């Protein structure tokens, strides 16, 4: 659904900062000066430049805090060099309504411990060392504190007004572009046909091979694809013996469309 | 930790002045606020950093600068009547580990006057023991009255052969005005300090009842007859009695 | 463990020579983060669900008859570059 | 808004004092107990974040966030106790570090007198024997001093000293006048003094 989310890479050391909604970037860390760098206009939502500048201030300590705090840590705690820390942290809305938060922290790409409540559990997978890196950070509470009103009462106030800013960027219909191709030959006497779909905005889409209405099963759905423009590009095959290829059409469903679906006959 | 320049000061009406906030805690966040008797806390200014200040609740007629991350300067542009106030400077870390709340300086008592000549000294007098205490309950009182003096701003303190006291003493919360119909009404205080009978009844013993008052400086301007109502210690003594 | 990136290279719009078009490669499902890929611009580094990194490369370009431009990529789990076409 | 009770109390020592504000605003998270002791700066006494209890000694801070209610409790009330307590909220971050307060209750807790002994002393000038102040000391605690209706007489409130090394107590008022008629036996007439108040 619609989640904004803040992610942390910290590699050993370099550390990097972004914060997204979705899959579509609106904030960026800079590094020199420590500042939150606004991708969009609208990247600010409610917010004031008031509040902005204090929370850009509170990232920026927090965040040193985490950072020396780790190569503080780095040897009493397993973690051997290299290694990488990844962390997402947000909320999320389900149909315009705040449908919960989260904060996940994972060792060289396996999960390893999660804010609940209000503190910090250790994944079972991650073992023995993971239930102490959770002994350490629950140690002060008061710290806890701030984590847990960031996840539940800034962070909703935050993406609500984030939304209703850019609702001129997305909320908005772009038209797909569909055309037709061979793929590469699956065997002697046989085909692969291939449906494009290319520039489409929202991302959810539906596309399938069609012998008429007959909704032809073993279409075959590939990665929606990215593009910097913010669309997306998508293929879907099917593998056809040479001659049944005539009778097939391709037929193309999005939400700018408005009920005229895209169909194309194979011939 | 937080503390405050000037403690008290007296305004002839359209004066300016400035308070001065330091604090050596290394604290990001300051404030300026004033508190009225019976009243709380209302904030007038506050800064987030150094080089940084923000509108409080009550900002009108005040100004502030934050100089260093140390110190925070709180302004009147022309005094008013209505800024006779106890002035408060606080500050706190931007983002505490050991919980929220804000560390307090002891305040600034300031009275705002129409006329400098309303300024009065205390007079100071010490009352002996009562013969009948003394052989009733074996304890012997000794009181103090500060009169007559204006603004409010005193500073009481018993001190028995040579050393301040504690122990033994109470002193009025609040002083009494003198002539409650009048707004410019000079004051009056009292303070109680008991000791032992035979403590009081052996005369190498000395009682002295001290009031600190805060009035003009040097730099006011006095044109009366009577003497400058200086910054001045008032004392009274006893000795005493077998 | 470590895992290899994933490229896929293909068109913003369908190739027609002589037409402006963009080239996108999409590098995937890696990790850890230390890649290196082929005046061209790339998005800031993000990561799936499951832990892994993703990045987008693109260049504005023309589509001719003669030319096939390639997606070089090295990484810690790489012996090699891996090239792929289109 | 912070709405806090107005008081003033007056309580026994020993007795369960609580202390309670109401708020408007849904949105504070953060929650402040201050205490003031006369002519001082106010002292952070106890702080708790969000819903719920903390205890600290004869202390208990509570938030009530779906009444909008907070109440600082105090167990065992010692004469110390005696002060204005504010209390303090703060909204969700980002917040600006501010804080709105109440406006303040002060509580006075009356120390118990184990041996009341009334009485209204005369006591003289140090220096020139005609200046004359009238002290009522050693009434209980129960025991209430009442302003003078006469304006030209001075009566002071109540204040408790205490003789830290005899482990002793003591209640006293002070009446003065420089009025000529003025006596000692009529200086707290508009005061409901005991019977058993001795006069020498
Ligand atoms: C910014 O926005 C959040 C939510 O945005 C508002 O939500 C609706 C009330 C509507 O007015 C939209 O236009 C806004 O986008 C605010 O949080 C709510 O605030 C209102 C009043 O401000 C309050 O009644 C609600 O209970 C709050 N609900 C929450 C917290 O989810 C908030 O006021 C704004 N805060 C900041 C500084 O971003
Ligand atoms: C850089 C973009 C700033 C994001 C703006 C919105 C702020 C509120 C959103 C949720 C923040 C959740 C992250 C919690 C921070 C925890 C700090 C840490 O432990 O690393």
């Amino acid at each position: 659904p619609l989640s904004f989310h803040v992610i942390w890479i910290a590699s050993f050391k370099q550390n990097l900062v972004s914060g997204w909604l979705s899959d579509l970037q609106t904030h960026t860390w800079d590094s020199n000066s420590s500042t939150i760098v606004f991708l969009w206009p609208w990247s600010r939502g409610n917010f004031s430049n008031e509040e902005w500048k204090e929370l850009e201030t509170l990232f920026r300590i927090r965040t040193i805090r985490s950072f020396e705090g780790i190569r503080r840590y780095a040897h009493e705690l397993q973690f051997e060099y290299p290694f990488e820390i990844q962390v997402t942290g947000g909320c999320e809305l389900h149909s315009g309504k705040v449908s919960g938060s989260f904060l996940q922290l994972a060792y060289q790409g396996s999960d390893f411990v999660s804010f609940q409540n209000n503190s910090w559990l250790p994944y079972p997978v991650a073992g023995n060392m993971a239930k102490h890196f959770c002994k350490v950070l629950n140690q002060n509470q008061h710290e806890n504190d701030i984590t847990h009103n960031l996840l539940s009462d800034t962070c909703p106030r935050f993406i609500l007004g984030l939304l209703d800013a850019g609702k001129a960027h997305l909320q908005r219909q772009v038209k797909p572009e569909a055309w037709l191709s061979h793929g590469p030959s699956p065997g002697p006497g046989h085909l692969q046909l291939v449906c494009h779909v290319s520039g489409f905005y929202p991302k959810p889409v539906w596309v399938m091979w069609m012998r008429g209405e007959q909704e032809q099963q073993g279409t075959q759905r590939g990665d929606i694809l990215p593009s910097a423009d913010g669309t997306w590009y998508l293929r879907a095959t099917l593998e056809v013996a040479a001659g049944e290829a005539a009778d097939l059409s391709c037929r193309v469903k999005h939400s700018s469309l408005e009920g005229q679906d895209i169909v194309l006959y194979w011939e | 930790g937080v503390t405050q320049t000037p403690k008290f000061r007296v305004l002839k009406t359209g004066q300016s002045m400035t308070l001065l906030c330091a604090q050596d805690m290394n604290h990001e966040y300051m404030y300026w606020y004033r508190q009225d008797p019976g009243m709380g806390l209302r904030l007038i200014h506050y800064s987030v950093g150094e080089g940084t200040t923000a509108k409080g609740e009550v900002p009108d007629g005040y100004n502030v600068s934050r100089l260093k991350k140390q110190n925070f300067l709180l302004g009147l542009e022309s005094a008013a009547p209505s800024q006779t106030s106890v002035y408060f400077c606080a500050s706190r870390y931007f983002l505490p580990t050991q919980g929220m709340g804000a560390f307090f300086g002891q305040g600034t008592r300031l009275t705002v006057v129409e006329d400098l000549n309303k300024v009065f000294p205390p007079e100071v007098a010490v009352f002996e023991p009562s013969e009948a205490e003394i052989s009733h309950t074996q304890k012997a009182t000794l009181v103090c009255l500060a009169t007559g003096f204006y603004p409010d701003h005193v500073e009481l303190s018993w001190w028995v052969n040579g050393k301040e006291v504690h122990s033994g003493v109470c002193t009025d919360p609040q002083p009494l005005k003198e002539q409650p119909a009048l707004n410019d009404s000079r004051y009056a205080l009292s303070s109680r300090l008991r000791v032992s009978a035979t403590f009081w009844q052996n005369p190498r013993n000395h009682f002295r009842c001290q009031v600190q008052f805060y009035g003009l400086s040097e730099n006011d301007e006095w044109t009366q007859d009577r003497a400058k109502p200086v910054t001045q210690i008032v004392s009274a003594e006893a000795w005493g009695r077998a | 463990i470590q895992r290899t990136p994933k490229i896929q290279v293909y068109s913003r719009h369908p190739a027609e020579n002589g037409k402006s078009n963009f080239l996108n490669c999409y590098v995937s499902g890696f990790h850890p983060s230390d890649i290196e890929v082929d005046k061209v611009e790339h998005s800031d580094l993000s990561f799936s669900k499951d832990w892994s990194f993703y990045l987008l490369y693109y260049t504005e370009f023309t589509p001719t008859e003669k030319d096939e431009y390639a997606c070089r990529v090295n990484h810690v789990t790489l012996s090699q570059p891996k090239i792929v076409k289109w | 808004e912070v709405e806090q009770d107005p008081g003033p109390l007056s309580v026994p020592e020993g007795a369960i004092v609580s202390l309670n504000c109401t708020y408007s605003n849904s949105a504070f998270q953060y929650f402040m107990w201050y205490r003031q002791y006369s002519r001082k700066g106010p002292e952070l006494l106890m702080y708790t974040y969000s819903s719920g209890n903390k205890e600290d000694g004869r202390f208990t801070a509570q938030v009530d966030k779906s009444s909008k209610y907070i109440s600082l409790f105090i167990r065992d009330s010692q004469p110390s106790d005696s002060a204005t307590y504010l209390c303090a909220m703060s909204t969700s971050l980002p917040n600006a570090g501010k804080s709105t307060f109440g406006d303040g209750t002060t509580l006075t807790v009356k120390p118990n007198i184990q041996n009341p002994d009334p009485a209204v002393y005369q006591l003289r000038d140090s220096k020139s024997s005609d200046k004359s102040v009238c002290l009522f000391t050693d009434f209980d605690s129960q025991t209430n001093v009442s302003q003078s209706k006469d304006s030209d007489v001075y009566i002071t409130d109540k204040c408790v000293l205490d003789m830290r090394s005899m482990d002793f107590k003591s209640n006293s008022a002070v009446a003065w006048s420089n009025k000529s008629d003025f006596a000692c036996a009529n200086a707290f007439n508009n005061s409901i003094i005991p019977e058993d108040t001795f006069f020498p």
